[PDB]
Formats: C-alpha cells, sequence, structure tokens
C-alpha cells in the first residue's frame, strides 16, 4: 500500500485564547503617561538642531 | 577564597574572588563562559594627609554573542561594555548615625521606582 | 613500534610512535582522524662541556570541527591550538634521593587542586 | 599571607608566599636555611591582541652543603641549580571538557611510571 | 567493447573500456557522470635487452560535490584525488607454481585485517 | 618480536621483524636460509605542507640454488630478484566509507581470475 | 626494555637497555652512580653489494674516584677510560658446522690462561 497525507487537516482545533485581550484602567493610564514622557523627552532632543 | 551570593528574585548567582589584592580586589561571576561576564572592581585608599579615606566600586558585565547554533563557525564575540563605577569620601572622625542615615537615605533612592524608570524609559528624574 | 596506554578514567588511549629518531620523538595519537590530534616531541641532549643535559617534552592538541553532518560540504578544519612545553636540566653527578624527593614534590604538585583551579577557572594559584 | 601544604609520603611541607605580586608570585618553602630552598615562580600575562593568555610555571631547588660539623669552619655553601620552567598557552574561547580531559592526561602522564624512569635511570621514553 | 564486472557485496559496478590500446589501456566505470569516477589505466611493456617485462596498472577515483539540490547554482565540482599505480618485474623464464605461490600471498597478504586497519586507522602494519 | 603469519592453502609462513625503524619496517621470513628469502619494506611519510601522506610497501623475494646434493661444491646462490613496490596516497580528511570501498574494490580486483591470468600467462587484462 | 645478567663468581650484575635503536644498541650496568660506569655498544649492517655482513661490539668502563668520604667536597671524577671493540665479518652462505667450531676455538682461546697472562702481567703470549 502507499498512503498520501494532506498536513492540512492533521492539526487539532484552534486554542480558547484566541480572544480579544482585556486592559484595565491603571494600565492604560501608566502606558499613557509613559507615551507622554517619552514624547516630550523625544522633543527637546530635536531643538539641538538649532 | 570568597564567595558571594546575589538574589534576583528567581536564581541565585555566584561571584568568586579571583584577584585578591589589598589595591585592587577582582571579583568574577562564575556561571559559564568566563569570557564577558560579570566583575567587580574595589579598591581602598587614603587622601591627602591622613584626613578621609577614598573608596572606588565598579561594576561591569559585557554581553556576548554565538553563532555556532546555526552557523557553522563563530567564536562567542562581546558586543558591548557598560561601566559603572562609584566613589566613596568619608572621613574618618564621623558619625555612626549619619553615615547609617546616609545609607539609608541610598537605599531608598536606589529601590524607588524613579531611579528605575530614568535606567529603562531613560526618562529624567523628575516624579 | 611503540605504544603507550594513558587512562583517563573511564576510557583508555593509545599513542602510537610515529618518527623515531634520537634527537626528535614524536608520538601520535591513534583514534580516528589523524590531523588535529594529540602528538607529543620529545628531545634528550647535553650542554656546555659534557656538564649537565637537556631535555624537552612538548604535548600539543588541536581542537577539529566538521559541517558535513548538516550542512552540505565543509572539510574538516583546525580550530585553534595549545603547547605545553618543558624544560629539565638535571646534571648527572646528583643525588638519587634528592631526585626521587622532586618527582615526588613535582607529582602532588601536579595532582594539587590548585593547579586545577588555576587551569579551570583562571584564578591566581594562591590557597 | 599564603601557605601551600605538600605531602611527600611520610611528611609535610610547607611553602609560604614571599613577593606577592601579579606578574610574578614568589612561593618560598619555610623549613629551615632559607638560601638555598625550594622556590616557585608564577607568571600570568596575555597575547598578541587580547587573544590568548600565556602561564608561566618554574620550580627551583639548590642543594646546599656545610662542613661544621667535622671541620672547623665552612659556611652553608651551594651545590648545583635545577631549573623546571612550564608554558600554558591556552585560549579563552575554549571547551572546559577539553580542559578538563587535556588536565587528566597530562596528570595519568605525570603519575605514570615510564617518566619516572626517564627521570631516575636516564632512559628515554619508550616502554 | 569490454565489461568487466565487481562485486561489492550487495550491488555490482560494471566497467567499460574506452581507450583500446596496446601501451596504455583506459577501463572507465558507466554508473551516472562520467566525469570524477572510477578509472584504470593499465601497461605491459619490455626491458633492456628482451630480458623481463614491465606491467603497471593504475587504479584512480576522484569524489564528486554537488550543490544543484540546496544552492540555485553549482556545477559538479571534483573534490581530491586518490592514484593507487602498481609495478609487475616478472621475468619470462621464471616457475610457474613459484609465481601461484607469489600471487596466493599477494591474495592473502590484501585479504588479511592488517593492510585494512592501516588503510582506515592510518596505524602502521604490525600486529 | 613482530610475528606475521600467511596462509598459502596447506602450510603456514612466519615473518619476523628484524629492522625495527620508523622511516623504513623490514620484515624478513623465516623458514631456512635467510639470505634470498622473503623480504618486506615498509615507510609511511608526509607530503608537501601537512595535507595528506605517502605509504610505501615493496615485497621481495629471490630464489636460490644449491649444488651440494650432486655436485662436489657450490654455495648457495640466487638467481633472479622480483620487485613489487606500492604507493598509497591518501589524504587525511577523506571518508572512511569511501576508504572502504576503495579497499574491498582492490580486494576483489585482486582476487579475480583476470589478474592472476595476466600474472601467469602474460596475456593483457581484457575478459 | 632488556635485562643482562652477569656471573661474576659471587655476585650478579645487571645490565639494563637504554637507547634502543637498529644501528647502535647502548646498554648500560645499573649498580649505583649511572655516570662512569659499564656501557656496552653494538651494531649490526652489511657490506659491498649484499654480500657479507659487519658487525661491531664494544665495551666501556671508566672508574670513577670520590673525596666526600674525608675531603669536605669533590664530587665524584672519573679517572681513565677502557675500550674494547670487536669486528666481526662473516659471510652469509657459510657453514654452521664451521661458525660453531670457530666460536668454540674463540671460547677457548678466551678462557685460557695465556691471555689472562697477556692482561696482567702484560707478558707476550708465548707459552
Amino acid at each position: 500500500h502507499s498512503r498520501e497525507v494532506d498536513c492540512e487537516r492533521f492539526i487539532g482545533p484552534v486554542p480558547s485564547s484566541f480572544t480579544d485581550p482585556k486592559v484595565t484602567s491603571a494600565q492604560w493610564k501608566f502606558l499613557e503617561d509613559m507615551a507622554d514622557m517619552k514624547a516630550l523627552a523625544d522633543l527637546n532632543k530635536s531643538l539641538v538642531n538649532l | 577564597s570568597k564567595t558571594i551570593v546575589l538574589s534576583v528574585g528567581e536564581a541565585t548567582r555566584t561571584l568568586t574572588e579571583i584577584q585578591s589584592t589589598a589595591d585592587r580586589q577582582i571579583f568574577e561571576e562564575k556561571v559559564g563562559p568566563l569570557v564577558g561576564r560579570l566583575r567587580l572592581t574595589a579598591s581602598l585608599r587614603q587622601n591627602g594627609a591622613k584626613t578621609a579615606y577614598r573608596v572606588n566600586l565598579k561594576l561591569d558585565q559585557a554581553d556576548v554573542v554565538d553563532c555556532s547554533t546555526s552557523v557553522c563557525g563563530e567564536l562567542p564575540k562581546v558586543r558591548y561594555t557598560q561601566v559603572w563605577s562609584h566613589d566613596v569620601t568619608i572621613v574618618a572622625n564621623s558619625t555612626e548615625a549619619s553615615r547609617k542615615s546616609l545609607y539609608d537615605l541610598t537605599k531608598s533612592l536606589v529601590a524607588t521606582s524613579q531611579v528605575e524608570d530614568l535606567v529603562v524609559n531613560l526618562v529624567p528624574l523628575g516624579r
């Protein structure tokens, strides 16, 4: 005998962790503060080429 | 020799004394590759006319890279080098309580979250 | 020829005489690839006006690498080379007891744990 | 200081550090007469462009003679001098297992009976 | 033409006469790529003043390599070359029994395990 | 010393090592008269710049005659001399499987009936 | 190695092989001081066009003196040197009975009392 396999079928289902993530308000505030600080820090470097 | 145990949170690192000398103490971390690892240089001396003292503490750690896992020939090569030196100028005739308070203040400033942010995000200290 | 059996602990290595000559004896280890293996050079001579003698013993071993297991074309290539030479200057009219004591002291210094640490951890000898 | 204990079989000899220096470590045996005794010179350095290293180990021992037991005047005078130097050229980026195997092979070659016969009876190594 | 069948143990190789000439017979193995394969050169002549004869037999085989399986462009390239020549100097007025005994001795020396070890492990013949 | 046993079919011949040297190994057969017997010369060397090697194997056997059985007076005198040299040029970094296949092919070509006919009947190889 | 036992009448002396080589065999007696002792040089070769052979046997023994028993400083110093060489020119195709008779005659001439008197009293041989 000689069997031919199609690897596009012999794989289990998709896990249940492929859902939308949950982000808290504290995490959002922390990330926004960090982003604002980094943005204000990047500005001070551009004026060096005055 | 002399062993120093450092707790990082989940693992314990061991530093071993290598170059035992009075004017220069060299501690080296023993984990795997000795080249490009964690090294510590300590020095103690005097100053002027036997007034105060001078203590120097430097900590270096150079990262290494290797391609023998995929590429078929590359020796472990160092990448960048980091230097973190210190300078302690404390007079002998001082105060034990003042020295303890200064050490506690330094420990608090090191353990605070502002210096960590200054190191990571490169944001100037000012919270 | 001339065979030398060396016990490493769990296996036995065999070195075979290759270049039989008075002023230069070359022993080579026979295990697999002859190129980049264990070689030993021995030499014996005199000095000055038939006073003392001179014995030289060198041991070399170069590591090899190969990529034919994964890469589809790479000949066995040597990497680094290690040289460990010696120098024996013992006069003829000496003392058998003194020579035996010196050999025992050398054997003890070789078998001690300080030289092993100096070789491995590259820590200067001083325990 | 730094003490080294060597076991000869029935007695224990003690070597003491005398000249503590990085580029030259001088150990001297303390038994009786300091002049004409057992001395050991150790040196460690680098090479080329921070590639490998170089270790040198020399062991000297000069015999002494005295006639004050019978003759009514003769200071302790040295007789012959023996020099046994070494040379270690091991690269940093090597292999711990290979270094351990090389050290074990060297220890076996030192502890074998062929080198002892070559030293004592001055017979060329070849059994 | 002229076909020669050689049994290796599990497969049979076929060599075909290519260059039919008296003073030089060239046999070439036909398997796949003709370049870098098995070739055999045979020659027969006389010597001096019609005393004895001279027979020469050489066998060459150069390995080939190719990268068209993975790399997208590399012609079959030869690597090393091996030369195994012979020399037969047998006089005409000899002895058939002596020639048969010599051929049997040569066959036994070829089929013995000592020459195989000398070829593989490169260990000098001496068991 | 070193003994080699060769089986001719009904009797066993013994060759003994006589001139033990690295660059020239001389084996002689011990049966009766030592002069005009079976001798074997083996040599092993390198080539160029440590690339490959060179092995030489020669086998000589000179027949002897004597008239002391009938004639009053005649010392054993040699008649003809046969020379069968070899030449092995195998590189170190090769292939064990390729070397084994080449040795098997050489053994088959030696044991075949074509070379025997070429030796005996002096007929050129071509069946 | 190779040991040779010689019986002098009341004690047995032991000579040990030192320098094992084909063209030069050096045997040295092991009793005490190796310098200035009993040595024996043996050599075997051929001659002309593979006609006869040449054997050389030399026996040397230099006496030593020492003053450390009374004088307070004198190393063992050699005095005179004696050389007794030989020369054997025996052809291969000879006679076993003739060789045995010649050896017996030489042994008788050595064991006779005339050569002993010639050696001791320096009186010319003629009794």
